[PDB]
């Protein structure tokens, strides 16, 4: 739905070339003007990286650089770096639109770091939280990469559908991945069981964890 | 208390002309500027585009407003209360065309003769790209004695891509911050190179806002630069009605702060061409030897091809000089063209191109020649001398056509040798050189105090010789055991 | 050095009104053309509106047409942006940006921006979270402990452990968005099992938007 | 022979109007009379021309918006030094 096109996600270890490509049209960088390029880290405001198709502020490495050609533009990084996994946006203005709009948006993915198994640690409902007539159970994965995890929920050895939110899973400060879920019980369904268990299964090998009301 | 830009221009011993404005309106109320301009009536201007213009919401007076104030306010102008009148060529989105800012140049020519005859100041502070005609139509108005000021641009590119920026006769002006550094403008800045005739305060400049009538505001760009000069001229005018444009550009260039820039923040390829100068007023009313050095363009790489410097009319070219950054060339020559002397440097055939580099000076009464001597296949190379008694040597060039090789020039046993001499009550010149075994790079030599430069050359018999140049009164010999040799002269 | 500081952000219903600033500093403000990008948690950069450096050039992206309205006080070295009829779409971080004016000759990058003010639309009001011990396990090396953050709306809210004083080995998870459209997380503390019973630990739980600070001690079952 | 010219920037070019510059020494009333030449010519082939100004001081030349069309037809005219395009000029 962006006026200019970007893949959605490109990758590469450290050390590896990648590309991130920007296509227009010719009310925009068809028409002569120029195609410039933002870095924006997690949770950060995007700043300039590349301006007029190839020039670099101050500041930024000539590990970046920036072409356009026709109704397209594009951006390398040589020597890919753990620094630079972040969100890249070009931006042309359009005459048409008479705005300087952006890309998409393309977050550049850093591989090649070692498998982590998920720590799980997982709480039984407070004894507070039951007097105020409610009961969650609550799953914390930590610790993992990469970053996909699936997460089962059993009341005794039968499948919990219901009442469960999981989060999608989030890099650390540490850049490993981190997730969390959580059964929703009525007070009534936690103390009618033996047990509820927790299995977080990541790469094909499941961790399980288990609390009783007991 | 004093704006940081107006104290800059102010040297350290530290004093009837019209200014003309073309621009965008002006607030002509605001107490810096109100009873000293005039609104003219004329205006030639396109639509906006009214897909982004909220009339309600515009201020179509501010640029012209503010520009107006640098050059003439009563508290932060130049020429404080300098006499003024504005011509509208920008609409409110501060855009014009070449078309209509033509029309306006033709109107001062208009006013300039049915009023009595006075200096005038022209400023221009706008650019589009280059243009022949209005190129053309500045210059007809310079030779008309009218002093035209302009902006380089602002886009840190050549400015010699820029109307009216690279009309030679028009003085350009390039914007210089508190540091006396290159502004930077977003991520471009003000333009550089050969066209760009001295840099000014550009940033950071503080004018009359037509927000309201004691109001004012602060404002970057080249615009601002070239309203600086624009005041200074019209200062130096003030002062000396009879001042000719040549004078007067030769005066600004003398007396502006040398070498206070970091050239290294224009790109390697322009540093040579740019000059290091930042305006400043004559700290004086009011006799000596101006010159200044003019590159040419670039000769582009055919075999045959030439590059040529020129001065302005009411100048002499005392010397003439080549220069290649690859060391492949075939040296320099003063030719006669409609009567005036100009420089045409030649290319090497396996050369990527040359520059002519002029040396161009006001000499009152001055009668010069070139006289040439062939090639010759002697011990004592090539040499020519100025016969004629009174008659001082100022400059020597050589050409050669082969690619493998008091008061007189020596060339080279297989090069033709050019030499400048001038009759001019008064004028003496001599020799100065200087040589250094381990050429590090350059070789140079400058003339004592009270001296100008007029010539500068490297002596014969080197292989790695790139070329040779003045900046200001040093000569300047590129090597890729060398000497550099200059001449100076005065008048008593 | 050159900043800006945009404000004024905040939570408001659909159909309200809101209007944000944005403070300019350090540089030639009156030279500059200045910009409006929003972003949607987790979504990409969208231009909204343009105010060149003496508003004679003005224009909005189609979806905020006729609903917000852009201006300039250069006098004031301030932009803002008034968000009328506003919508749950136009939840996002409104950055204002910079770019010089080179009146339509050029169009640079906009090569400074802000940090950002959130702006949240919602029919939903603001409510402050239900704190819950999450206590350590009946178990020597190091156990696991925290609290859980229940029921609240809008984000954020802060955790500390000890009111600052505990820092190693907290960690806490991002949180869950409900089906009811109110958020949940947990703070957790890896400590010692030997310091269990004669260290006390105490979450302290921040939400601003809702005015409420909680503290909860968290003690062995 | 008389050549023609345009912005290098192409954004900044305006076709569709140009300035008509004739030789030098040109009188008023010979521009004057060209410019009326090359409406009358133009006309002839089907298409209107505006005469916008009549250059005397500075330039001897014309101010013509008129079809890209027509610039080979313009360029044949008596006295023309050459042709160029109107471009756009900014505030700096
Ligand atoms: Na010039």
């Amino acid at each position: 739905e962006s006026v200019l096109t970007q893949p959605p996600s490109v990758s590469g270890a450290p050390g590896q070339r990648v590309t991130i490509s920007c296509t227009g049209s010719s009310s925009n960088i068809g028409a002569g003007y120029d195609v410039h390029w933002y870095q924006q880290l997690p949770g950060t405001a995007p700043k300039l990286l590349i301006s007029g198709n190839s020039n670099r502020p101050s500041g930024v490495p000539d590990r970046f650089s920036g072409s356009k050609s026709g109704t397209s533009a594009s951006l390398a990084i040589t020597g890919l770096q753990a620094e630079d996994e972040a969100d890249y946006y070009c931006q042309s203005y359009d005459s048409s639109l008479s705005g300087s709009v952006f890309g998409g948006g393309t977050k550049l993915t850093v591989l090649g770091q070692p498998k982590a198994a998920p720590s799980v640690t997982l709480f039984p409902p407070s004894s507070e939280e039951l007097q105020a007539n409610k009961a969650t159970l609550v799953c914390l994965i930590s610790d993992f990469y990469p970053g996909a995890v699936t997460v089962a929920w059993k009341a005794d050895s039968s499948p919990v559908k219901a009442g469960v939110e999981t989060t999608t899973p989030s890099k650390q400060s540490n850049n490993k991945y981190a997730a969390s879920s959580y059964l929703s019980l009525t007070p009534e369904q936690w103390k009618s069981h033996r047990s509820y268990s927790c299995q977080v299964t990541h790469e094909g090998s499941t961790v399980e964890k288990t609390v009783a009301p007991t | 208390s004093i704006p940081w830009n107006l104290e800059r221009i102010t040297p350290p011993r530290y004093y009837l002309v019209e200014v003309y404005l073309l621009d965008t309106s002006i607030q002509s109320d605001h107490r810096e500027i109100e009873g000293r301009v005039m609104v003219t009536d004329f205006e030639n201007v396109p639509e906006e585009d009214g897909t982004r213009f909220h009339r309600q919401a515009s201020k179509c007076d501010s640029h012209g407003t503010h520009l107006a104030g640098v050059v003439s306010g009563r508290d932060a102008g130049v020429a404080k209360g300098a006499s003024m009148r504005s011509l509208r060529v920008l609409n409110c989105q501060g855009k014009g065309t070449v078309s209509g800012t033509l029309i306006g140049l033709e109107f001062i020519r208009k006013s300039q003769l049915v009023q009595p005859v006075g200096p005038l100041v022209v400023l221009l502070p706008l650019a589009g790209g280059y243009s022949r005609v209005l190129n053309a139509a500045c210059q007809r108005l310079a030779r008309a004695g009218v002093v035209l000021v302009t902006a380089a641009g602002n886009f840190r590119d050549d400015a010699c891509l820029y109307s009216p920026a690279s009309a030679p006769e028009v003085i350009t002006v390039g914007a210089t911050n508190a540091q006396d550094q290159p502004v930077t403008l977003g991520t471009l800045g003000t333009n550089f190179g050969r066209c760009v005739d001295l840099f000014a305060p550009g940033e950071d400049i503080i004018g009359a806002s037509s927000d309201c009538s004691t109001c004012f505001v602060s404002q970057s760009g080249t615009s601002q630069a070239a309203a600086h000069v624009a005041g200074i001229a019209a200062m130096m005018l003030s002062a000396e009605p009879e001042l000719t444009l040549a004078e007067l550009r030769q005066r600004l260039i003398h007396f502006s702060a040398k070498d206070v820039i970091n050239e290294a923040w224009f790109p390697e390829d322009q540093r040579v061409l740019t000059p290091n100068l930042v305006a400043a007023l004559p700290p004086s009313t009011h006799w000596q030897l101006f010159c200044r050095t003019v590159w040419s363009a670039h000769s582009g790489p055919t075999r045959m091809a030439t590059a040529i410097a020129r001065c302005a009319p009411d100048e002499e070219l005392l010397s003439c000089s080549s220069f290649s950054r690859s060391g492949k060339r075939r040296g320099e020559r003063m030719e006669a063209q409609g009567g005036k002397l100009v420089c045409r440097a030649h290319n090497a055939f396996g050369g990527e191109g040359v520059y002519a580099i002029a040396r161009c000076c006001l000499l009152p009464q001055a009668a010069c020649s070139v006289h040439t001597a062939p090639p010759a296949e002697a011990s004592m190379g090539t040499r020519v001398h100025c016969h004629q008694q009174g008659h001082v040597l100022t400059g020597c060039s050589s050409h050669w056509e082969v690619e493998d090789l008091p008061n007189q020039c020596v060339g080279h046993r297989e090069a033709s040798i050019h030499a400048s001499c001038c009759h001019a009550p008064g004028l003496e010149c001599k020799v100065k050189e200087h040589g250094i075994p381990a050429p590090q790079g350059q070789v140079t030599v400058a003339c004592e105090e009270g001296w100008t430069l007029t010539g500068c050359s490297a002596l014969p018999g080197t292989s790695h010789v790139l070329g040779a140049y003045a900046v200001d009164n040093t000569c300047v010999v590129r090597s890729r055991a060398v000497t550099a040799v200059a001449i100076c002269c005065r008048s008593r | 050095e050159v900043q800006l500081v945009e404000s004024g952000g905040g939570l408001v219903k659909p159909g309200g009104s809101l209007r944000l600033s944005c403070a300019a500093s350090g540089f030639t403000f009156s030279s500059y053309s200045m910009n409006w990008v929003r972003q949607a948690p987790g979504k990409g950069l969208e231009w909204v509106s343009s105010i060149s450096s003496s508003s004679s050039y003005i224009s909005y992206a189609d979806s905020v047409k006729g609903r917000f309205t852009i201006s300039r006080d250069n006098a004031k070295n301030s932009l803002y942006l008034q968000m009328n009829s506003l919508r749950a779409e136009d939840t996002a971080v409104y950055f204002c940006a910079r770019d010089y004016d080179f009146w339509s000759a050029y169009y640079d990058a906009f090569d400074v921006w802000g940090q950002g003010t959130m702006v949240t639309v919602s029919s939903a009001s603001t409510k402050g979270p239900s704190v819950f011990p999450l206590a350590p396990s009946s178990k020597g090396g190091t156990a696991a402990l925290g609290c859980l953050v229940k029921d609240y709306f809008p984000e954020p809210v802060t955790v500390s452990w000890n009111s600052g004083a505990l820092t190693s080995g907290v960690h806490t998870f991002p949180a869950v968005l409900q089906s009811s459209g109110l958020y949940s997380l947990s703070s957790v503390v890896t400590v010692p099992s030997s310091s269990l019973g004669t260290q006390t630990y105490i979450c302290n739980v921040n939400h601003k938007p809702s005015n409420t600070k909680v503290d909860k001690k968290v003690e062995p079952k | 022979t008389a050549t023609f010219h345009r912005c290098a920037k192409d954004p900044w070019r305006l076709p569709g109007t140009y300035v008509v510059v004739l030789k030098e020494e040109t009188h008023l009333s010979q521009s004057e009379r060209t410019a009326r030449r090359l409406q009358a010519q133009a006309a002839r082939r089907g298409y209107l021309t505006k005469i916008l100004h009549v250059f005397h001081g500075l330039l001897p030349g014309f101010l013509v918006k008129m079809s890209g069309d027509l610039l080979e037809l313009a360029l044949k005219l008596p006295h023309v030094d050459y042709i160029e395009e109107d471009s756009s000029v900014f505030a700096q």
